[PDB]
């Protein structure tokens, strides 16, 4: 369960390493993002992110 | 033609990394069982953008355009003009020339023509406050994008031009172990062919979501009329967290669609800047390829990154062990002595004058 070595390993699929570690494409630029709605209200509060602020 | 890929994934980024390494490459099984097969006319628009930039490279394409052979010559520059497809916008043609730029003989002055957004591929703004401040910090002191004309979809008639005059040996050795602190909000809310209100009603849906933050919020209105604005009628937002000790930035961006709410826009890229700010450390998921990539081709030293948990994901391996099958090199993640957070250090020996 060591994401380091997990990832090094090909007989391992992507997807497999994320799953076996905790709990798809570079040309597409802009990274994913859940939905508007599901962001909308985890960020109606930004008590989260606080410390990254001075 | 002997270390091979498989399928269109990663294909910038393959060819990049073989122009880096001078090691010639085969991708294979490209959209095999597609209806249309092999490569798209804007992968064979970057493969020209590739040749134009490089001197005595050799690129032979299967008929069907299913396989691709590249056998590397050396990065030249110079300038010249390309034309960008419909397909994809400038950016996407930009982006790869990010890798190559300061590694040249002869600096890199390409106009770029064509669309100058997309909802996928980088905008203007992300390559000027995104990428560009992240080759500044690993030692690419001058790099610019100019903008002509904006050009927003489906008709275009957008320009850039790309100019790249620091030409440096080998990008700088990366240290960054810490979380840098945001000291300010920024962007630009632009808009072409329309009334100066579309930029506005962006700008009061970014302020909503982020006038709770205890920073300045600072957003630009870039309004472009006539001539200069392009072809079709467009908008869109770039929203920047700056954080001015090192020069570090988080960045999201998006584009409205014709009978889209402007306000609806602001809310949304704020919402996924935050969002991206959680799930960062040193740099943005959209930088941390670019700055992977410019530890690996540092001088052979330890070059340590901080990532955050949020960031290890299957972008990022298919990332790594791309870069392994090409360099050999091994990305090593330790956790931090912190118990506030998950992040971890990313250290990478660089390559200097491995082979």
């Amino acid at each position: 369960w060591n994401i380091g070595k997990l990832i090094y390993m090909d007989n391992i699929s992507p997807e497999e390493c994320i799953r076996r570690w905790r709990g798809v494409d570079l040309e597409k630029f802009v990274p994913y993002f859940d939905t508007f709605e599901k962001l909308a209200k985890k960020w109606k509060s930004v008590d989260a992110i606080k410390e990254r602020f001075l | 033609k002997y270390t091979t890929f498989q399928g269109s994934q990663n294909f910038r980024l393959r060819i990049v990394l073989a122009t880096l390494s001078g090691k010639p490459i085969k991708i294979e099984k490209i959209r095999s069982g597609d209806l249309n097969p092999g490569l798209k006319d804007y992968e064979v628009s970057f493969l020209r953008l590739i040749e134009s930039v490089t001197n005595g490279s050799v690129i032979e394409i299967s008929y069907t355009g299913t396989t691709v052979i590249y056998r590397p010559g050396i990065i030249v520059g110079g300038a010249s003009t390309h034309i960008c497809p419909s397909s994809k916008p400038v950016g996407y043609f930009v982006e790869p020339m990010l890798y190559l730029a300061p590694f040249s003989k002869k600096k890199f002055s390409i106009l770029f023509k064509g669309i100058t957004a997309s909802h996928n591929d980088a905008g203007i703004e992300a390559i000027k406050w995104g990428l560009m401040p992240v080759m500044e910090k690993f030692g690419v002191r001058e790099c610019a994008l100019h903008t002509l004309k904006r050009g927003s979809p489906p008709l275009g008639g957008g320009e850039v031009h790309l100019v790249v005059d620091s030409l440096i040996a080998q990008p700088i050795t990366m240290h960054e172990i810490d979380r840098p602190i945001i000291s300010s909000i920024t962007g630009v809310a632009y808009s072409t062919r329309v009334s100066p209100s579309l930029v506005n009603r962006m700008i009061d849906g970014a302020k909503k979501v982020l006038k709770n933050l205890q920073c300045e919020v600072n957003i630009t209105a870039d309004v472009w009329r006539g001539e200069n604005s392009g072809k079709s009628p467009g908008w869109g937002i770039t929203l920047v967290a700056q954080s001015k000790q090192k020069g570090w930035s988080y960045f999201a961006e998006d584009i409205g669609d014709a009978g889209s709410i402007p306000e609806e826009l602001g809310e949304k890229v704020a919402c996924q800047l935050l969002e991206e700010i959680s799930k960062s450390a040193a740099v943005g998921r959209n930088q941390l390829p670019l700055a992977i990539v410019y530890m690996v081709i540092g001088k052979e030293d330890i070059g340590r990154l901080r990532i955050n948990k949020e960031q290890i994901d299957e972008r990022f391996i298919i990332l790594l062990r791309d870069i392994k099958k090409i360099f050999n090199t091994e990305v090593f993640l330790k956790p931090v002595d912190e118990a506030d957070n998950e992040d971890m250090i990313a250290t990478i020996k660089g390559i200097g004058f491995t082979n």
